């Protein structure tokens, strides 16, 4: 059969810079069978280019496909924050449609410090017998950050979980959540709950806390 | 022309999956219709297509258990994948194509559907529990305050969260769900809004878990 091979696996660009995506086929391909797709975080793929170089209705001019035979290329003249997505090339042949692995487009940008907030667990949750302390690190860059939980000034382990959003469409930043989970009882036996955030953009490791009696 | 797939999000192991795509603004007749799926954090795998007149064509790897049907009288086409396993967990999309109605003309998958997540598991469905993430002075900074909703213990995925019935959209972050040790998912949705509007404006999160057909609307206050 025939196989499509995209490269690079990942591509990091700043707004304005030009993007060059490559798609190679393990065999020559008629241009009418080669198409390009864009897929943004948790959203359906969408067509960008068909027939190797024809742009789909409504697609911005900065997007354009070229190439032939075995080397096809997608070019984004001037990358924009909203272009953060995965790009796939697809082909049809032998009564079978197939896709490349895709190229992930990551946006480079200036360092942004995270804003830290903290949320004591709700009383409704406490009546249920469990406590969830939520610490939020909002809109920052780059993705690397460290958060430690200190109960009554004692470091915690294996009782928290983090979740991180993908790059924002507009400001290209990340957001992070760290959830400390305790039984009502264990939560009961202490008072100062603190969230210490260590990010590249913070001169000194920031801490947000509260006393279980607000 | 809009496409909308529908079907269960949960299927027990070895059972059969059934998804139907409903077309609006266009017609099934004349066109080819495909089914596609995407495994979590992975690539797209074309499943197969069906020509309005009945002719079908499936991918080799799946063919032995795939079955695409069309219902030109309802403007729908369905898919059936027998004996499902965890490997079959993915977001299934429906799309028109890739063979053009006009014999000449290019091949492309367009338009696409919204996609529907299908998780294969023996576990039961469970609606989420929603708690508020109240705006405190500990969640304030200048003219901006942070608040949100905590969606706990639900299975399987996914959950959708909107604020003020879609009215509030900017500064909203819904994190990727995380599987707790209990074998149940959990996630939080946060939104940053003007500190002054905390006394006036009402903030409510809209939680939706299609799997358990559950809907909660929680008021988040100071």
């Amino acid at each position: 059969e025939i196989v499509l091979t995209q490269s690079p696996g990942t591509l990091s660009l700043s707004a304005g810079e030009r993007a060059t995506l490559s798609c190679r086929a393990s065999q020559s391909v008629s241009s009418r069978y080669l198409a390009w797709y864009q897929q943004k975080p948790g959203q359906a793929p969408r067509l960008l280019i068909y027939g190797a170089s024809s742009r789909a209705t409504g697609i911005p001019d900065r997007f354009s496909g070229s190439g032939s035979g075995t080397d096809f290329t997608l070019t984004i003249s001037r990358v924009e924050p909203e272009d953060f997505a995965v790009y796939y090339c697809q082909q049809y042949d032998n009564s079978v449609c197939t896709f490349g692995q895709g190229t992930k487009l990551e946006i480079k940008r200036t360092v942004a410090a995270p804003s830290v907030f903290i949320f004591p667990p709700s009383d409704e949750q406490l009546k249920s017998g469990t406590a969830s302390v939520v610490c939020l690190l909002n809109n920052f860059y780059p993705r690397e950050a460290k958060v430690q939980w200190k109960v009554d000034n004692a470091l915690q382990s294996g009782n928290s979980q983090e979740s991180v959003t993908e790059q924002d469409s507009k400001d290209s930043t990340y957001s992070l959540s760290s959830t400390l989970t305790l039984s009502k009882a264990d939560y009961e036996k202490h008072k100062v709950y603190a969230c210490e955030v260590t990010h590249q953009g913070l001169s000194s490791p920031v801490t947000k806390s509260f006393n279980r009696g607000e | 022309v809009q496409l909308q797939e529908s079907g269960p999000g949960l299927v027990k192991p070895s059972e059969t999956l059934s998804l139907t795509c409903t077309v609006s603004g266009g017609s099934i007749s004349s066109h080819y219709w495909s089914w596609i799926r995407q495994s979590p954090g992975k690539g797209l795998q074309w499943i197969g297509y069906i020509y309005y007149s009945g002719s079908t064509n499936y991918s080799p790897s799946l063919k032995s258990r795939v079955t695409i049907s069309v219902e030109t009288a309802k403007n729908q086409f369905s898919l059936k994948l027998t004996s499902m396993t965890a490997a079959d967990t993915a977001v299934y999309y429906c799309a028109r194509g890739p063979v053009p109605a006009v014999f000449y003309g290019d091949y492309r998958l367009d338009p696409w559907g919204q996609g529907t997540l299908v998780t294969v598991s023996s576990a039961s469905t469970k609606g989420p529990s929603v708690f508020p993430l109240a705006p405190s002075s500990k969640s304030t900074s200048g003219g901006t305050a942070a608040l949100g909703c905590l969606v706990k213990d639900y299975f399987p995925e996914p959950v959708t969260v909107s604020w003020n019935s879609g009215a509030l959209t900017s500064g909203v972050h819904t994190f990727p769900a995380v599987l707790q040790s209990s074998g149940l998912y959990s996630l939080s949705s946060v939104v940053t809004v003007p500190s002054s509007s905390l006394g006036t404006q009402t903030y409510i999160c809209n939680v939706n878990h299609k799997p358990s057909n559950t809907k909660v609307d929680k008021k988040v206050e100071p």
